[PDB]
């Protein structure tokens, strides 16, 4: 469960991200595809080169979903319901990959938030990304 | 992965008793039932709408037999699983785009099928040897991903 | 979530375990310690040899907790509340190990109850054990 | 794990700028804050119940310095991580009873600490090299478990 402090920490960190959310989403994906090449198996229809339009566009979609989750941190299952349906019934990504993307999102935030990425905020962001991942895999079976 | 000589003997003895016509389709079928998101890779196989449809699907049975034959190749080359599975690793990555995590799921389903099929004979030490085998097969199948 | 069919399947399969619950729990633990030796790091104070009294007694505890969870499948978080407190605050087993024990419980049931262990029941049991594991790690952080 | 010459160069160049007195305590502290069940191994450190208590704890800092010193030793032997860490692997298994899954968590946090400290210089290719390193160290530390 996300605590009151977790929610404060996540909202503050995401507020600092600001207009860079989509850029950071794309960077996290690039980090994931390079560090964890098995994740590329889900994107055989993408140009995965650095700076590709498809990775930029998809990173913005990931970022917007995370922003939606932050804005609805009190009831994420309801806010992410349509996206969780799409993951369960169509995308069908193995759950382990959510931990890989979550780690790469943390690395990206760490690399861009020198003051904000304190130990407490790191812990809260990890819990938040795990909670999002749990919602997105909640309808798999 | 390294099995002891005793483990190699035990895995070989049990495998000689495996029904090569059923066990592969049972493991693949159970993968698709227990982890239904894995059906994404088999849309061309037809009806996968219920457990009975999955287990009875002739394409699941036929493909499971091919998977089991590859497992048999690994059991015949336990000291070189990497080389045994290198071509299939490249295929599953480059052509089929299969996340290797699925190999671990299938391996543990296969262990459950072996336990179901062999009962008391699938002892805890025999299982431990087969856990080494299925981990080694999964690692070898993952090795050529890039 | 556990569907009505899942709950029916789990109650029937675990009901056939019956008075063997403790023996089957000890066997599942032995399978886990031999197949996944890193799990032994949680039991340095145990004799882990085949047939040891401590493994038998601990296997009964695991099995009885599972029987209680089956009996309370409609409200497992409440039924397991004290046990999840103990796991989060004292035992502190890394979450990966719950999947190892769950797999070994499935293997044990498959080896002992072949008429019960149909594909559908296998699926329901795997979901149930994952759900128990989720409850037991729900208070970790 | 084996690293290409370019990855080795990138790892070594970044590590030459890592502060030996600081990064280890920061990584160990973040491990204990982010994954608080890991505090089970460190009762003798005293209060670990808040981020401030963990991060300022002098035993966390002193121990983290030793952990990262051993990590530094591994970076001098990247082709022989299993041999280099065999004695420490035996210690963590036989004396300390540490589940090796924790080694992967510490690697996670160390990568985050390097990214936090270095910022943009911790590029996606540099991270990928360090992911191979931390996986190799974790695997080496797990290797003598039995
Ligand atoms: C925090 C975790 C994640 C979030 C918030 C997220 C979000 C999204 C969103 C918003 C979409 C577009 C949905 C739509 O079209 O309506 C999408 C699509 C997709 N997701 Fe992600 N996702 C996550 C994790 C993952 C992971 C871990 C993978 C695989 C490694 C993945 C693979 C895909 C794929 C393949 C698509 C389809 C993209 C396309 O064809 O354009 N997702 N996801
Ligand atoms: C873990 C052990 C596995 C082995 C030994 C194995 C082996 C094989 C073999 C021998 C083939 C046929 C190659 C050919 O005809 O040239 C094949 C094809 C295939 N495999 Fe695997 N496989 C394994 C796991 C998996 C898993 C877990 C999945 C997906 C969840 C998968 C997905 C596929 C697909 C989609 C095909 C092509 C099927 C078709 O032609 O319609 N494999 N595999
Ligand atoms: C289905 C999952 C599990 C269930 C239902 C379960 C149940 C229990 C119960 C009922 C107890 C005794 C609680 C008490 O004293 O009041 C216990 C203790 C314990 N559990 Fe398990 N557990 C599970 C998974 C695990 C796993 C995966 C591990 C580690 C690999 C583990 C390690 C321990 C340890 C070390 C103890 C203390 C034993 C002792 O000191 O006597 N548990 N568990
Ligand atoms: C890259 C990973 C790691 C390295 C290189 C490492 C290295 C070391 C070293 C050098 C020591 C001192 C040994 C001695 O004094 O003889 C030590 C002790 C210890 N380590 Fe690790 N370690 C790692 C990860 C971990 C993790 C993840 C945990 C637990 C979550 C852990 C738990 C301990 C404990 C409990 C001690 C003993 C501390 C004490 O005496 O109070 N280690 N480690």
């Amino acid at each position: 469960v996300l605590s009151p402090a977790d929610k404060t920490n996540v909202k503050a960190a995401w507020g600092k991200v600001g207009a860079h959310a989509g850029e950071y989403g794309a960077e996290a994906l690039e980090r994931m595809f390079l560090s964890f090449p098995t994740t590329k198996t889900y994107f055989p229809h993408f140009d995965l080169s650095h700076g590709s339009a498809q990775v930029k566009g998809y990173g913005k979609k990931v970022a917007d979903a995370l922003t939606n989750a932050v804005a609805h941190v009190d009831d994420m299952p309801n806010a992410l319901s349509a996206l969780s349906d799409l993951h369960a019934h169509k995308l069908r990504v193995d759950p382990v990959n959510f931990k890989l993307l979550s780690h790469c999102l943390l690395v990206t935030l760490a690399a861009h938030l020198p003051a904000e990425f304190t130990p407490a905020v790191h812990a809260s962001l990890d819990k938040f990304l795990a909670s999002v991942s749990t919602v997105l895999t909640s309808k798999y079976r | 992965v390294h099995l002891t000589p005793e483990e190699k003997s035990a895995v070989t003895a049990l495998w000689g008793k495996v029904n090569v016509d059923e066990v592969g389709g049972e493991a693949l079928g159970r993968l698709l039932v227990v982890y239904p998101w894995t059906q994404r890779f088999f849309e061309s196989f037809g009806d996968l709408s219920t457990p009975d449809a999955v287990m009875g699907n002739p394409k699941v049975k036929a493909h499971g037999k091919k998977v089991l034959g590859a497992f048999s190749d690994g059991l015949a080359h336990l000291d070189n699983l990497k080389g045994t599975f290198a071509t299939l690793s490249e295929l599953h990555c480059d052509k089929l785009h299969v996340d290797p995590e699925n190999f671990r799921l299938l391996g543990n389903v296969l262990v459950c099928v072996l336990a179901h099929h062999f009962g008391k004979e699938f002892t805890p030490p025999v299982q431990a040897a087969y856990q080494k085998v299925v981990a080694g097969v999964a690692n070898a199948l993952a090795h050529k991903y890039h």
